[PDB]
């Protein structure tokens, strides 16, 4: 499984990641600042963006295979959040679950240090204060 | 030449007669009150006609006569209102208007109202360092006119309260819902919220700058929109920074403490409530998409003229303490925010009652004798038909709208024809308006020449568009060729008088690109549709080689064809291989767009019964049709028909296919070997298939390549081999990316060079290039060579001996197949056409291998890249339409190049599941969704990694030095560290020729037109580049390849 | 983003901390004469995209299957061998490796924050180079 896709995303989001790295590097999540949560935020949203971008308007070389695998993924996942085949964003293996793979991801291959399960959990407690009125009508 | 006795007459009222007048009498004699006569030349009547156009006025009426003796008399041209004439000498409908003004003026009244935040008052006077606000201000405007409206409360109750200009104090901004809250009340758009009217006026608000856009796509949000809209929707994905409340203080408070503001308001709100059963009307305006956009249309244009004007103590309370902008020149604070919503207030009426004048006023092309002239050609014949088919039907398609299909075969002149049908529909009386939009990315000056020669008309009555395409509305670099009447244009006022959009919309015809139009629906943010939409609602439309288009592209051309419907425009598409798929959807889009514009405009409950049109060589036909169902059956049996006719021409063409054999295969060796066989086959074509004059042979040969980078390193291994053994190989390397004004060189050279006849070999060779070059070298013969990219597909009046062609699709095989003998009748019966049994993606090991260009795709696979599988072997006997015009029945979709794209267009044009974005192409005009984004985002035009545009630029302080430059806003830099030059190698026996010197061309375009060397080469010399790292290499003889 | 730049786009996302700094430290610069802030934050980056790209080409990083990618790669190797005294020993040469790792910086720096830098930084960032890089320690 490459992630070919998800480094495009990253080195346009350099700024971003380095923020989130930095205020995140030696943190605990059961113990968050303001600005903490909001350098998380700020990462997956500048993700998100520029994710959705590459699914919509198919920027993938059709031709390669393993990036074609990792395209179709992301794809699925849109397609699951954002209504047309499902509704259901912030579910496991989803959209969102799948940014927060991303941001452990990139903390990991730029500062050695790897977040698990308790950085996840609390990424995607985030994620659904902070997005879930993107989708949802009240 | 020759003087003609020419007489003139003038129609002229007001102040157009005195400038008629001082015209006229500098170049003629007065012979009576309003008659002049005089012998004069053509040039000297092409210098007046121009002259006169220039200053004319809409109350100017000249008509020119040549008098050919005593008995005889010619109509020669008329300028302006060609009623005011008979037949040749001296003798509204617009049922929303109102409703559209009050809503127009209403949301005006309210649109920046949010700008009175802490935070915009803040940034107004902020000096730097700059950043954005948080939430964006329409939006704030939103909520704040819907805590006045109140929740629950009916159109009647905000109304009433509004008109009753006593009130009040403040007390509604306690309901006030702030998204600042952590929680988030309901949307004001939901149904227990704002009213039908105040959400046309809501929606209107909301979306000047930019359309809504949310995250959820599913197609039932769609149909509920403008329900669904909340703030995520609205620019405030800006998130966050914590203020998020100074978004929300507003001290001083609001514009309603204004008395000025409040008066007018209250006017309004009066004007509204007795305007009979508006409010009942308020909730089917809001979902029509013409009175929305129409609304938002006069809103938008409103605003960016207002904002451009200085601060106006006469307008508002000359105390009040918030403003709207600053000063763009300096940096001072100036224009109040009172003042600045009664000025777009007052300019979206003033606007609002000149839309209906626009038909009236807008300079016209009339009595042209190019469109009248019967053609006594034959061969040209079909135009006559096609002419005469158009003025049968003129009156239906009037009341009815009109959607037409030129499908005459390639090589037939249908650019004329084109030019001939749309002004046929026109009022004789008052002229023809009509734009020709080519399927190209980028179109160069020369090829917008090539239709004012073909149409017999002139830069004052054509515009030309050039270029390609991305508060100063349509682009930037975006240059409009024009020398007609911009004078007393009816919308000068918020365009500027000599502004691009002006000169876009006073020209009676137009040329530029599909994708100049496309933003009139497709465009997202900022002003971008204004130019184009008022095109599409003063002209008719011809779309140019339209399914050149790459099928994702084709969503977003039915949204732009629904909206030529919409808007009262007919539509003529020309192209060879339009396929029964296309057709159909486009069709449905025109239909259902033509349905809404009859509900405003015209005798009201008139049936939707389009009249439809169909063209060809042999013949054109006319019928009426309300459903698909029935334009379906009319035209698969007009097709059949022309099949019969198509399936007994005599051949042209034979195609073969060639095998090749490869390496590496890695591309450097690739093209070299690939090369080599070239030069065998080139050889085999020139000895077949030649022109032979004083013991000397020459033909000419099209190399066609899918892309640019495999293009260029084949051209290089061309070079480097010689010509073949007693051969001399004349080489013209001819794609998209060289600088435009060089590939306006180019294809000026090829255009003229290309040209054949019957019988013309004696011309041919005494042509100067051909004649230099045969005095020039030893050898007897000469192969004259353009290695083309796509781009030689569409556009290019050619004929060539024969061709080697890389295989893309269908359409592109057909298209370059009447490139070959397309002038000359006959045919030896050798084969002249060469098909590379497989293409380079293919031989390069790439699967999907028929894509960028194609159809090919992972979800539509092919099960053979073999041309020898994926054709009708029957199919290279005679190459014409036939297989793009027809689907085959059964569809082998993996089997056949051509059921791939027929395939793929029934899976996309109409159905509810299209491929990847699964949101059918029709939700565009079966629900409200244009109040959003959403299928413009889903569904991308021209999606891919962006180009952005660069050139070669004199230098700022030194002329004879030259700096690649990348343009950027409004400014270019240096990117000299992105440009590698590049040296050759030659072989034996080869040379160069249609090539252009940079420099030289560069100069001679900065005469042509009387610019600065530099300011020449930022207008004419830019070229798209997808973004590389590393930049590119460059060659004046190659243009610019990507570097590694 | 493009089917063009995979290469570096992975290094680069393996340096965001080294490519923020560079970033934000040189925003509203100037180029002729810089803060030793700045010199620092063009040096390390610079440094972290020398480590991650010799990587690439002595690990021999690179599907040999993907052409386009292959074709990257061997430009970098190309630039390599004319640096690390094996065909030649010219690493601040036009074209060379350090010329191509400054071209990565600025288009990070126009992908990010959409800065106008060209040729005018180029060479402010090669003068730098020649000076800090001039001996491998
Ligand atoms: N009356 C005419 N006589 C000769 N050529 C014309 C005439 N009118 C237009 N042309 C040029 O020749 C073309 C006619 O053939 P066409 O079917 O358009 O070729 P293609 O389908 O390859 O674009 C026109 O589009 C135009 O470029
Ligand atoms: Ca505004
Ligand atoms: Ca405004």
């Amino acid at each position: 499984m490459s992630n070919t896709i998800s480094d495009r995303i990253v080195a346009r989001s350099v700024i971003e990641a380095a923020r989130f790295i930095q205020s995140w590097e030696d943190a605990d999540p059961d113990s968050l600042t303001e600005d903490q949560v909001l350098a998380a935020a700020g990462f997956a949203a500048r993700l998100h963006e520029g994710l959705q971008a590459t699914v919509l308007q198919r920027l993938v070389d059709e031709s390669n295979h393993e990036e074609y695998r990792e395209f179709k993924a992301w794809e699925e996942a849109l397609l699951n959040a954002d209504g047309r085949v499902a509704s259901s964003p912030f579910a496991d293996w989803g959209w969102w679950y799948r940014i927060a793979n991303v941001m452990l991801a990139t903390a990991s291959q730029n500062v050695g240090v790897t977040w698990g399960s308790r950085v996840h959990g609390r990424l995607m407690a985030i994620f659904q204060d902070k997005f879930k009125q993107r989708y949802e009508e009240q | 030449s020759e003087f003609m006795n020419i007489l003139l007459v003038s129609q002229c009222e007001k102040r157009a007669l005195s400038e008629t007048r001082r015209i006229l009498d500098q170049f003629a004699e007065r012979r009576g009150e309003r008659t002049w006569q005089t012998p004069i030349t053509q040039a000297g009547l092409d210098t007046l006609r121009r002259l006169l156009k220039k200053s004319a006025r809409r109350n100017t009426a000249v008509a020119c006569h040549w008098i050919r003796g005593r008995d005889h008399s010619e109509l020669l041209w008329i300028v302006g209102d060609a009623s005011r004439f008979n037949a040749q000498g001296a003798v509204n409908d617009w049922h929303s208007a109102e409703d559209i003004r009050l809503l127009t003026v209403m949301a005006a009244l309210f649109h920046d109202i949010g700008k009175a935040s802490q935070a915009f008052q803040a940034k107004l006077r902020n000096r730097g360092k700059p950043m954005a606000d948080a939430y964006r201000h329409e939006w704030v405007s939103l909520r704040l006119f819907e805590a006045f409206v109140g929740p629950g409360s009916s159109d009647e109750d905000w109304l009433r309260r509004l008109a009753d200009k006593r009130e009040t104090g403040d007390a509604w901004l306690s309901q006030l819902a702030r998204d600042d809250r952590q929680s988030a009340p309901p949307g004001p758009f939901q149904k227990s919220r704002l009213p039908p009217l105040a959400q046309a006026v809501g929606w209107l608000i909301v979306s000047h700058h930019r359309l809504p856009n949310g995250d959820h796509r599913g197609s039932a949000s769609l149909a509920r929109l403008p329900a669904p809209i909340q703030s995520q929707w609205c620019g405030a994905r800006d998130a966050d920074a914590k203020e998020k409340a100074a978004c929300w203080q507003f001290p001083h408070g609001l514009p309603f403490a204004s008395a000025h503001w409040r008066a007018r308001t209250a006017l309004c709100a009066q004007s509204m409530l007795e305007r009979p059963g508006l409010l009942a009307r308020g909730p089917a305006l809001l979902h029509d998409s013409y009175v929305m956009h129409v609304s938002r249309l006069i809103l938008m244009l409103a605003d960016h003229h207002y904002s451009s004007l200085p601060a106006d103590s006469r307008l508002g309370d000359p105390n009040f303490p918030l403003h709207a902008n600053t000063d763009r020149d300096s940096g001072k604070l100036k224009q109040r925010l009172d003042e600045h919503l009664l000025g777009v207030a007052l300019h979206s009426r003033k606007l609002a009652g000149t839309l209906p004048r626009l038909e009236r006023q807008l300079p016209r092309l009339a009595r042209h004798k190019g469109f009248t002239r019967r053609v006594e050609q034959p061969r040209f014949r079909w135009q006559d038909k096609a002419y005469d088919c158009a003025m049968a039907c003129r009156e239906q398609a009037m009341e009815h709208g009109f959607f037409g299909l030129n499908l005459a075969s390639t090589g037939c002149g249908k650019t004329l024809a084109n030019g001939r049908i749309l002004y046929a529909l026109a009022d004789p009386q008052r002229g023809a308006r009509f734009s020709i939009a080519l399927g190209l990315r980028s179109l160069t000056l020369q090829t917008g020449q090539a239709y004012r020669e073909r149409l017999g008309l002139g830069d004052d009555d054509l515009a030309i568009l050039v270029g390609g395409s991305a508060q100063e509305l349509l682009a930037e670099n975006s240059h409009v060729h024009f020398a007609g009447t911009l004078e007393d244009g009816p919308l000068r006022e918020w365009l500027g008088g000599n502004s691009a959009g002006n000169r876009l919309l006073q020209a009676p015809i137009l040329a530029c690109t599909i994708d100049h139009l496309m933003p009139a629906s497709e465009s997202l943010r900022g002003g971008h549709q204004i130019a184009p939409l008022l095109r599409l609602m003063t002209s008719d439309l011809v779309l140019d080689e339209v399914d050149d288009f790459d099928i994702d592209d084709l969503p977003a051309l039915s949204r732009l064809v629904h909206w030529a419907g919409l808007f009262g425009s007919r539509v003529l598409l020309s192209s060879a291989t339009l396929p029964p798929a296309l057709v159909q959807g486009l069709f449905e889009a025109y239909r259902s767009g033509r349905e809404i514009f009859q509900r405003h405009r015209g005798a009201p409950g008139r049936a939707t019964e389009i009249r439809c049109a169909w063209f060809d060589e042999f013949s054109s036909q006319s019928s009426a049709h309300g459903a698909v169902t029935s334009f379906s059956e009319a035209h698969a049996t007009f097709v059949a028909q022309r099949l019969a006719k198509l399936e007994q021409l005599p051949p042209r063409r034979q195609a073969q296919l060639c095998t090749v054999h490869a390496a590496g295969e890695a591309r450097p060796a690739l093209c070299r070997e690939l090369a080599g066989q070239m030069n065998t086959w080139m050889a085999d074509l020139h000895r077949c298939h030649h022109t032979e004059h004083q013991g000397r042979r020459i033909s000419f040969g099209l190399l066609r390549l899918a892309n640019i980078e495999p293009l260029i390193e084949l051209a290089q291994a061309i070079l480097a081999q010689g010509a073949p053994e007693g051969l001399h190989v004349h080489l013209c390397v001819y794609h998209s990316r060289h600088p435009l004004l060089v590939r306006s060189a180019i294809e000026r050279q090829l255009d003229e060079l290309l040209k054949r006849s019957d019988d013309d070999a004696a011309a041919l060779f005494a042509r100067p290039t051909l004649a230099k070059a045969l005095q020039a070298s030893t050898e007897r013969d000469h192969l004259f060579v353009v290695l083309a990219s796509p781009v030689a597909e569409v556009g290019r009046d050619h004929d060539y001996d024969w061709a080697i062609v890389e295989p893309s699709s269908m359409r592109s095989i057909i298209q370059l197949a009447g490139r070959i003998r397309r002038h000359r009748s006959g045919f030896s019966g050798e084969a002249n056409l060469y098909l590379l049994s497989r293409n380079i993606r293919s031989l390069e090991g790439q699967n999907p291998a028929f894509q960028r260009p194609g159809f090919e795709t992972p979800d539509f696979p092919l099960d053979s890249h073999d041309l020898h599988d994926l054709l009708d072997p029957a199919l290279l006997a005679r190459i014409d339409a036939s297989p793009r015009i027809v689907e085959p029945f059964p569809l082998f979709p993996r089997s056949r190049l051509v059921d791939l794209e027929h395939r793929r267009l029934r899976a996309l044009m109409l159905a509810d599941d299209p491929p990847s974005s699964l949101l059918g192409v029709p939700l565009w005009w079966q629900t409200p969704a244009s109040l959003s984004g959403a299928l413009q985002t889903s569904q991308p035009f021209r999606a891919g990694a962006k180009e952005r545009c660069y050139a070669l630029l004199p230098d700022e302080d030194d002329e004879e030095r030259l700096h690649f430059s990348r343009y950027e806003e409004g400014t270019w830099s240096n990117q000299d560290n992105l440009l590698r030059n590049l040296d050759l190698t030659y072989g034996p026996r080869i040379q160069t020729w249609g090539t252009v010197n940079y420099r030289e061309e560069l100069v001679a375009m900065a005469g042509r037109e009387d610019l600065d060397l530099r300011q020449c080469a930022m207008r004419y010399g830019e070229v798209r580049l997808r973004e590389n790292t590393q930049g590119w290499s460059y060659h004046p003889y190659l243009g610019f390849k990507k570097y590694n």
